């Protein structure tokens, strides 16, 4: 079974660089030619170049030339990449894979997030307004992703769309929808938990009635 | 160097339909692989040597082509068999990828259902307003979203989300929000969100007084 | 006349560009078939060897190529700059011929040629003269003896004259292009139209060098290397013959 | 005279064996490091690709080497046509000229089969029109001297000195117009040496035509007129190499 | 810690033909080039060929052109050689070794013996005949090797020798020496212990004066 | 088909002494490899590419040379350097070995030992007779032994056996076998073991009569 295991997700400073590692297991690391992809949220995906973990042979896309260098640790099976000078266009997924024509076999890929912004906690505002009924909560103002939204601690979780955040001026914004019978509310209390684990902010927020 | 086209960007086919995705080279190539990748994971190679399975695969995928013209084909398709594809070409260093092509689940129809809400008072004390529309479970993908206030048509401050494909009901929905100051908000009085989905001739509206 | 010279540059000139369409109609789809092959060996060899790149398999050829331009030979005796392969390097030179198998590497070799060739041509040209003059009086002789038949047969001497012409040619044909067409396709493992194109690359003195014999000797066959030198002697001075005559035809055409 | 052509033949012989004394102490030795640079190419290749045989690497450079021998180019992997209606031109030029430089090969069996009968029918044609336009540069020449004859004659030196020195200023200008002029070009144009300028033209007018230089050649030039233009220079200094030559020889005589 | 572990010795009949393997572990079988050598008795080491385990590629020297066969199974990372129609010729130790220009690992090889003769358990004789006494056993008659040779049980493990085996019409013979002072011999009985796994033949002999 | 010399094939150290021994090529050659080869066991790399170490050999190692002359060499030779070493090459396929030089310990000169054995009765009832003769425990090697027959010389039926150098006393012992018939040997009385070696100008015989 043929594994390559990255490190995990890194946030940087713009102007820091970062380095970022893919263990190999299940065949010999020194055999085969070791590539780095680069792929900007769901966009195509970019090679970034190669390193012969045998011979320290390297080359590099020309966009990646001064960007990116390839190193490996042969002992320990490892493969290295540093990123530098970093900028925010350099937030993305990176994989390691495997191959000197296909590639063959990839990492999990590992998150990188370049940002000036610090740990903020979002602003958790409900939205109220057939026999079913939409209620909802808006998240913003937070930093950095991600965050967790339940509603009624989990127990209310058909009927759920949390949409994708988005940046807003350095800050994520989200909101969350559920939809239920109109016989459940108000007669039932619902509320949306929401918890941004970098912040150890838990918010739980009942969605009432307009006055 | 070399440019791979992936065109169209989009696809969708009901279970039991055959599928075919292209990809033409800028210039001519020896051989074509092909990646399969499902939001969440890594790529995964799918096809590769323009023809040649890689071990997962099931028989109703196959490759072919030739020089500048390669195309992946499903001959039935099936549910597990939504995703992004992506070819890549090694003929010439540097390798280079196609901008992957997405296939979704096809299904019958299904027109929005449209929720607007108001600013919480919450959030009006800190001095911002954001009014935020639900747009939810509608089928095909492709909608649009228009705000007003007082009868006014506005599409700055506006910020849009879409979820992927539901993987139950194969369903997409979206949020729209408008984002104003306090100041803003509060000069007018009548706010409309207004959709125009391919199920209806005439647009689905969603308004509220700000009393 | 100054006037039929200007007219013969226009024929000339049509004779080339007639040629150029030809060529072009015949090589131009095959421009690029080596470098197919090329690559061709480079994906094949990267899919059996996993620990090579593209880019490291890329530099072995650029070194490669590098090596075999300075002489170098692929190995799995073979010096162009032997005794005898340097012998025929300057065969090469004083009958013109040029075939350029082979090319000079130093700025020194580059020199000496270049004077090597001043004196070597024109002394040659004496000697092909010398034994176009006596191979022509061996063969005219020979068919002297053939032509006492046929002026007994009582066909007129003017024909008879004419019977020989044809004789002479053709019999140096069968001897000088005919017959080591054959002794090449043979050795060489040409076809019968590699060995015919080499044959007359060589005797008209074009010496592309595409197609070249004699350059290095043949273990468990002495006389071919030699041969060949012979050959080529005897053949071009009988070439000459051939040349002037059809020039002639072209005169009175 | 059959002691003297005996003569000639042991002279001729000497001349080739002392040549090939000459390029092997000039050339093998870059030979035999070339050869070296190969295997250490090799055995650094080995070393750093543990997946790779001795013998299947062998193999690779065998076939890389037959590639690029048919002219495959190492650096790239696949615009300019050899075969373009200007090139084909030229080499159409390289074999009734009898230069055959050779640096782009034929590779289809009607190529060569038709390139046969093109220089049957080509080279004569070419001969006949070279003899016309020696005999006219010559005479234009020779009407040109005249003039400065005159000055020569009433300055009192003797009409025998008189034609002496005529002829060296005869083959100087000359020289200065299609052997001087023409390298001076080249140097700029080709960025070749001057050493390999003169080199080239005189491989050139004695239709040598190695092939290692050809003007032109070069895939990056821009330079459509260039390379048929050059051909009208090996035109007008073929033909005074020829006249000279034929002059000389009957002065000779 | 690479290592190359090949099969045991094989013992086969003149004209047979005989296969024998080398699993490798501790890397990665397909990275690398696999060889195999022939040392015949105690003297000069002969490249036999090589395999490309990745690609199958194979040449040899053409003294083993016919001879010898590489072969090799990628799931089980083993190299395999058969050798064909045998003569005495190849009774000889066989390596697998690891390399394409040195040849870095080695296996433990593996001996070859190709004879027409049958398992044979030895004859064991007594050698009897200062200070010090020598004694022996002599060992004869017996086929295949080994047999070994203890004295006293081990007890008396100094002063001792046993000589490599030759064959004499087609059976191994050898004999071992002990040397013991005189003191203790005969006042004190000396026994050899031979074994000859092949024939399952455990015997002591007591070495008793003329 | 390159041919690799080592002369002289056997050679003999104190301790304490340099050792040196050559590799001549029957051409040139880029690089010269080592094996030490300790009998019992498979050849070890020992010295490759003309001069680097394998891991385990200590530093008195070292090697040298170019084109076509090699050299290997102790600085002070050590008990556990007896062995065979074998030089090799492989800048031309196929490759090949030197047939490889013998290092044995020097140490002082000894005698042999000689005891020389009469037929047990065990073996003359089962009609042959085997007399053996012990050499034990001398140096140098070179030894010859004769055998004699009621005072005459015999060398019919006699078979010898050598063993290594001794691995705590660095001598040499040898066996030898005169095997008669039961018929041959009951004919003489006198059986007579002769050896010579280079301690003594004078043979040292071991004898015994049949009576
Ligand atoms: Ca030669
Ligand atoms: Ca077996
Ligand atoms: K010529
Ligand atoms: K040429
Ligand atoms: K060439
Ligand atoms: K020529
Ligand atoms: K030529």
């Amino acid at each position: 079974e043929v594994q390559l295991q990255q490190s995990g997700p890194e946030l940087v400073k713009p102007g820091a660089s970062m380095k970022t590692s893919c263990k190999v297991s299940g065949y010999s690391f020194t055999g085969y030619i070791m590539n780095w992809v680069k792929q900007r949220h769901g966009k195509n995906l970019e090679w970034i170049g190669l390193i012969n973990p045998n011979t320290g042979y390297t080359t590099y896309n020309q966009k990646f030339k001064g960007k990116a260098t390839l190193t490996v640790d042969k002992s320990s099976s490892t493969a290295y990449m540093e990123l530098l000078s970093l900028t925010s266009e350099d937030s993305a997924i990176y994989y390691c894979t495997r191959g000197n024509y296909v590639f063959d076999y990839w990492g999990q890929g590992t998150t990188l997030t370049v940002s000036s912004a610090k740990t903020t906690p979002p602003s958790v505002y409900p939205l109220a307004p057939n026999s079913m009924v939409t209620l909802g909560c808006l998240v913003k103002g937070y930093f950095p992703e991600p965050v967790t939204v339940t509603w009624n601690s989990g127990s209310l979780s058909s009927g759920v769309h949390t949409f994708p955040a988005v940046l807003q001026s350095d800050l994520y914004t989200l909101s969350s929808s559920v939809t239920v019978p109109s016989s459940s509310w108000p007669s039932e209390t619902v509320t949306c938990n929401v918890a941004h684990p970098a912040s150890s902010t838990k918010v739980d927020k009942k969605i009432v009635p307009r006055d | 160097q070399i440019v791979l086209t992936q065109s169209p960007a989009i696809m969708s086919a009901s279970p039991g339909e055959k599928v075919t995705m292209t990809c033409s080279a800028s210039s001519s190539v020896s051989y074509m692989h092909w990646y399969q990748q499902k939001s969440g994971t890594s790529p995964k190679r799918w096809i590769y040597d323009t023809s040649k399975l890689a071990s997962g695969v099931p028989a109703r995928f196959s490759g072919s082509g030739s020089g500048t013209s390669y195309s992946l084909t499903i001959s039935s398709m099936e549910a597990e068999d939504a995703a992004t594809y992506y070819c890549q070409q090694w003929s010439n260093s540097p390798p280079t990828f196609g901008a992957g092509a997405k296939l979704e689940l096809k299904r019958a129809d299904a027109a929005p259902t449209v929720s607007i809400f108001p600013p919480s008072s919450e959030q009006l004390t800190s001095g911002g307003a954001s009014v935020v529309c639900f747009l939810n479970n509608f089928y095909p993908k492709d909608i649009n979203v228009k705000w007003k206030i007082d009868g006014s048509e506005r599409q700055n401050g506006v910020l849009n989300s879409w979820t992927d494909q539901d993987s139950k009901d194969s369903t997409y929905s979206m949020s729209s929000t408008l984002t104003l100051t306090k100041d803003e908000y509060e000069r007018h009085n009548s706010y409309t969100c207004e959709a125009t989905h391919k199920t209806s001739t005439s647009p689905i509206v969603k308004s509220f007084n700000r009393n | 006349r100054s006037t039929t010279l200007l007219a013969l540059l226009a024929l000339v000139l049509l004779y080339l560009v007639s040629g150029a369409l030809v060529f072009r109609a015949l090589e131009q789809p095959h421009e690029q078939q080596a470098q197919r092959e090329l690559g061709e060996v480079r994906e094949k060899f990267l899919r059996a060897h996993p620990c090579v790149s593209d880019q490291e398999l890329g530099l072995l050829i650029k070194e490669v190529a590098d090596a075999l331009g300075g002489g170098a030979d692929p190995e799995t005796s073979h010096s162009a700059w032997d005794l005898g392969s340097a012998f025929f390097f300057s065969g090469t030179i004083i009958t013109t011929i040029g075939y350029g198998n082979v090319a000079l590497r130093t700025d020194a070799g580059r020199l000496f040629c270049i004077f090597y060739a001043l004196v070597g041509i024109p002394l040659f040209g004496i000697l092909l003269a010398g034994v176009g003059d006596r191979l022509g009086s061996s063969l005219r002789h020979g068919i002297g003896h053939i032509e006492a038949i046929f002026l007994k047969w009582h066909v007129p001497p003017e024909l008879v004259r004419v019977l020989s012409a044809m004789l002479f040619l053709l019999i140096g044909c069968l001897l000088f292009v005919l017959t080591p067409t054959f002794v090449f396709c043979y050795m060489e493992d040409w076809s019968k139209l590699e060995a015919i194109y080499f044959v007359i690359v060589t005797l008209t003195t074009v010496g592309f060098g595409d197609y070249v014999a004699g350059a290095d000797p043949r273990q468990d066959s002495p006389a071919y290397q030699p041969l060949v030198w012979f050959w080529i002697l005897l053949g071009l001075a009988y070439f000459a013959s051939v040349l002037t005559t059809i020039g002639n035809w072209l005169r009175v055409v």
